[PDB]
């Protein structure tokens, strides 16, 4: 059984924040960052 | 990374990408801290509106004209 | 001609800085590197000082 | 997690799940859930010194206690049998009982 | 490996451990690997122990050659999160030196520590 | 002083100016131009270098023919807009909007701020389209012709959700994202109307990877602050900040899940969908409809973050089965125990596979077949869960009133598959206790 | 070819622009000592060498730059300052120079009137009486 998902926000502000809104890499690469980050695999 | 230059030990058949990690590391952990102190916010301030009243802020209530169909014509 | 000897010096000593410490070479670069090295007297005198000093 | 001991030989360096360093004196008292999902752990020598924490995530729960819970200086704690009930007992010889629900 | 005084004796690591808590209670004890060599090069330092459990062990290295200089005796205690909350940091430490004053049942205990750690050598 | 503030309000609600240094003060405020040289230009010069600007954007992109005829107009020198009536005004703002939701992509060129230049200090766009001029420019925050229009704007002409850019007015200086995500996470109003721009622009088709990555950036942090908020502890007070979550999203993630032509704004309405059935412990049923619109919603292009988010949606489920549509759609989908296997090496579908595998059970329907002995066969499943998907098929088979002779086809494959799968379907029927030799020699006489 | 400007909108003068820039005075504790010794520069030289009297209330400049006379082509052999009189502030030379000895004698001069008839007098005038 699984529970909800602890994300500190610092971290995901740093995956925002790693570049401007111009020139971030593809949405298809930033979900895949952001789901790995929300992913409960141990 | 001068103490680290200065007494660690390499193989000898090391690559320099591997013998430059520490300061690789160090700068990039370093260059995160600056962009973090770089983009530490200002101070929030409370936005006045022209009256001097804070915006956001409701104005007295007063009772809107509006025309309505009178319906004691349905007849 | 001494703009020339100059400039092929400064290529020498980020060479060299590369070669001795690539660590702080890293970091800031060969020239601070080897004012450092040049103001404490050597690569070992330098690692015996704290980063406050 | 006690899959995390089985290298029967058991791993003489094992790493936590999770390490908790939220309270600053001595852990004197920790009790699970007897269903296993709450971790009461508390500190007798601080006023209010007692965390509740979720399992399998591991995560201390931020909403309870606040600064006007009056668990005073935690000496014993204990779960219901259904884990409905928290009980609380402080060293003035108080006990306290706190409904869990989910 | 390169950190040959080491401490292996749970008996001595404890011991080691306790002098450290109480020269940290009495302020006598200087915390990091900065600090450290800072007392060491100043000479206000009685005992130095170092940690085996730095992930690069080159980075307190020049620790022993400043020590044999000096003619200070350093040691290494296994687990640099033991040696950090035993100082009371909630930090890892890997290095920690521990000064001399005038008159001390500390100073006596460090003494007798320094002693132990020549039997180890 | 009531009076007082009776004329401020009517002083702040006043448009055009009335005195000499006001003309000029409202003339001088400019982009491009320093003001002591802005004050003194008339509109031909204004227009002249303008329009070489506009030139080269409508050199550029295609769609500018009809500001070409409106609004960058050799008459439309001439048009004073505080002399015109409330519909003409109202037709102005409609034509001012639709600029500059096409020229939000260019915006970093120097042809676009010219234009925009031209808009400024002709229509007065800082004056009378505050929302949509600030909103257009709120992608690029970091730029210094960012930070001009911010010098620029009227102080009480901006709306009450853009009133965190006042300590950046009077110190002038970029705000950071920082900034705008908690002012954000704070007020429901500035994310409403960075979605609402965002939205307005994609269903016109004129969106750009920079304004969707930044919506999608900021109502992810947004909502990931707002959950962090929203938390309390209190049974009754975190079901009611669910539901007043859910009541401030659900328009934009119901358009943005299912708008099939713009795949960007698609995966990242995904990624808030993943962020708030992960972070968020919500309910079975709103992850259900979540799971449906989405299921309805994708496209080839986000197949595969599509199931991404599904994989997260139906892990963080209470439930063991799926709603039906769900599994139709799955069906649908082209390569699905491959595509499983590449996100279960990082993402654990074991969820996901056991209630689509549970969902095909209970389909009387016999074109599921090589999907559930693949799903089968795959190793995604637990034994626990292979196990009482193995007891539900027989269960089905025993339930069936053709149907059964592929029902023990496939009971026989399974029963002779290989490895642990089916050393677990031999368990499970050692402890159902059932033979297979009746259903066996009843399928093969 | 035209760029976007950089915005940079956020007392007494710094230089004067009429005498080319001469900065204002850091008033550091050595040029204060240096324009102390300037107003006193008459009692330096002990009456051999009599000044203007400039009397104003602050002695201190709004403008001033300490430098150092280079040298005259034409005279070098006793118009030059050697190494071991070459030094830093001008009361460093005053106090190298000589009669320091002829300040000290002036000084203890008018201790002496001025210690003449104020306390220790009277102590000892009521030590003898009381003896």
């Amino acid at each position: 059984d699984t529970h909800a998902v602890v994300v500190a926000p610092q971290r995901l502000a740093e995956i925002f924040n790693a570049a401007p809104a111009f020139a971030m890499p593809p949405i298809e690469d930033v979900f895949y960052q952001v789901a790995s980050l929300f992913s409960t695999k141990p | 990374s001068v103490r680290t230059d200065a007494f660690e030990d390499f193989p000898e058949n090391a690559d320099d990408e591997t013998r430059a990690a520490v300061g690789i590391q160090a700068r990039a952990k370093l260059e995160n801290n600056l962009r973090l102190l770089e983009g530490k916010p200002l101070n929030k301030g409370v936005a006045l509106g022209p009256n001097g009243i804070p915006v956001g802020m409701p104005a007295k209530w007063d009772v809107k004209e509006a025309r309505k169909y009178n319906i004691e014509a349905d007849g | 001609e001494r703009s020339e000897y100059r400039r092929q010096l400064a290529e020498y000593l980020q060479n060299r800085m590369k070669a001795i410490s690539p660590n702080m070479t890293e970091l800031i670069g060969a020239l601070v590197g080897a004012r450092l090295i040049a103001h404490s007297g050597s690569l070992v005198n330098l690692a015996k000082n704290p980063g406050s000093t | 997690d006690r899959n995390d001991l089985i290298e029967i030989r058991i791993k003489k360096y094992p790493t936590p799940t999770r390490v908790f360093e939220q309270l600053t004196t001595s852990i004197s008292v920790v009790a699970f859930s007897p269903d296993g999902q709450l971790l009461a752990f508390g500190s007798q020598h601080k006023k209010d010194a007692l965390r509740l924490v979720h399992l399998p995530s591991c995560t201390v729960y931020r909403n309870w206690p606040t600064e006007q819970t009056p668990l005073g200086r935690v000496t014993a704690i204990a779960f219901s049998s259904k884990s409905d009930v928290l009980a609380v007992g402080n060293d003035v010889g108080r006990v306290r009982l706190w409904e869990i629900r989910g | 490996s390169a950190a040959w005084p080491k401490a292996e004796d749970p008996a001595l690591v404890q011991e080691l451990l306790d002098c450290v808590q109480q020269a940290s209670h009495y302020r006598q004890l200087k915390k990091g690997a900065n600090e450290t060599t800072k007392s060491v090069n100043r000479g206000t330092s009685e005992l130095v122990i170092l940690a085996a459990d730095t992930q690069p062990l080159s980075i307190v290295l020049h620790i022993p050659l400043i020590c044999e200089e000096k003619n200070v005796p350093y040691v290494y205690v296994p687990s640099k999160v033991a040696l950090g909350r035993a100082c009371g940091v909630s930090r890892a430490v890997i290095a920690v030196s521990l000064t001399s004053n005038e008159a001390s049942d500390l100073n006596s205990k460090i003494r007798a520590l320094r002693d132990k750690v020549e039997r180890l050598a | 002083s009531s009076l007082a503030q009776q004329l401020a309000q009517i002083a702040a609600n006043s448009r055009s100016s009335f005195n000499v240094k006001a003309l000029k003060a409202s003339h001088s405020k400019s982009l491009i131009w320093e003001p002591r040289v802005a004050v003194s230009q008339t509109f031909a010069e204004i227009y002249s270098q303008c329009y070489e600007g506009f030139k080269e954007l409508c050199h550029l992109d295609s769609r500018f023919v009809p500001f070409d005829a409106t609004l960058f107009s050799a008459q439309s020198q001439e048009v004073d807009r505080t002399q015109m009536t409330a519909e003409e005004n109202a037709a102005l703002d409609k034509r001012v909007d639709s600029f500059l939701h096409l020229v939000g992509s260019r915006l970093r060129l120097m042809p676009a701020i010219k234009a925009v230049e031209w808009l400024i200090r002709r229509f007065r766009i800082h004056e009378f389209n505050t929302g949509t001029l600030l909103a257009t420019f709120l992608p690029y925050h970091t730029i210094p012709a960012f930070v001009t229009l911010l010098s620029i704007l009227p102080v009480q002409r901006i709306p009450i959700e853009y009133r965190f850019l006042d300590p950046y007015i009077k110190s002038l200086t970029p705000p950071p994202r920082a900034a705008i995500v908690q002012q954000a996470t704070n007020r429901p109003d500035l994310l409403s109307a960075i979605s609402r721009y965002t939205l307005d622009s994609c269903r016109a088709k004129q969106e750009y990877p920079g304004l969707i990555s930044f919506w999608g950036g900021i109502m992810a942090e947004a909502v990931n602050g707002m959950i962090d908020k929203m938390r309390s502890g209190r049974r009754a007070i975190q079901l009611e900040n669910d539901h007043l979550l859910l009541q401030q999203i659900g328009p934009v993630l119901s358009e943005a899940m299912v708008m099939k032509d713009v795949p960007g704004i698609q995966i990242a309405s995904y990624m808030v969908v993943a962020i708030l059935a992960a972070k968020g412990s919500l309910n079975d049923n709103i992850l259900t409809a979540f799971m449906e619109q989405l299921v309805h919603g994708w496209t080839v292009d986000t197949l595969r973050p599509g199931l991404v988010c599904l994989t997260m949606l139906a892990q963080h489920r209470s439930a063991k089965q799926l709603s039906g549509r769900v599994a139709k759609a799955v069906i649908k989908v082209p390569d699905l125990v491959s595509s499983l296997r590449d996100i279960s090496k990082e993402h654990q579908v074991d969820k996901l596979a056991n209630g689509l595998v549970l969902a095909f059970v209970d389909r009387g329907d016999i074109r599921t077949l090589p999907v559930i002995n693949s799903l089968l066969l795959s190793e995604l499943l637990q034994e626990k869960q292979a196990k009482v998907a193995y007891k539900a098929l027989l269960l089905a088979a025993h339930k069936i009133d053709n149907i059964r002779k592929q029902v023990g086809s496939a009971l026989v494959r399974l029963s002779q598959a290989e490895g642990d799968v089916g050393d677990a379907i031999r368990t499970a029927i050692q402890e159902v206790d059932f033979n297979i030799e009746e259903l066996e020699l009843k399928l093969g006489a | 070819e035209l760029s976007v400007r950089v915005p940079q909108l956020p007392g007494p003068p710094d230089t004067l622009s009429d005498w080319y820039n001469i900065p204002r005075t850091n008033l550091t504790p050595e040029l204060k000592r240096d324009l102390q010794l300037l107003r006193m520069r008459d009692v330096v030289a002990m009456g051999k060498q009599f000044f203007k009297k400039d009397n104003r209330k602050d002695f201190v400049p709004e403008y001033c730059q300490v430098g150092t006379i280079i040298a005259g082509a034409t005279d070098g052999v006793s118009g030059r300052l050697t190494r071991k009189e070459r030094k830093r502030t001008i009361v460093e030379e005053v106090l190298s120079s000589d009669s320091v000895s002829k300040y000290k004698r002036k000084y203890h001069e008018i201790q002496e009137h001025k210690k003449s008839g104020r306390k220790g007098y009277y102590k000892k005038l009521m030590a003898a009486r009381k003896r």
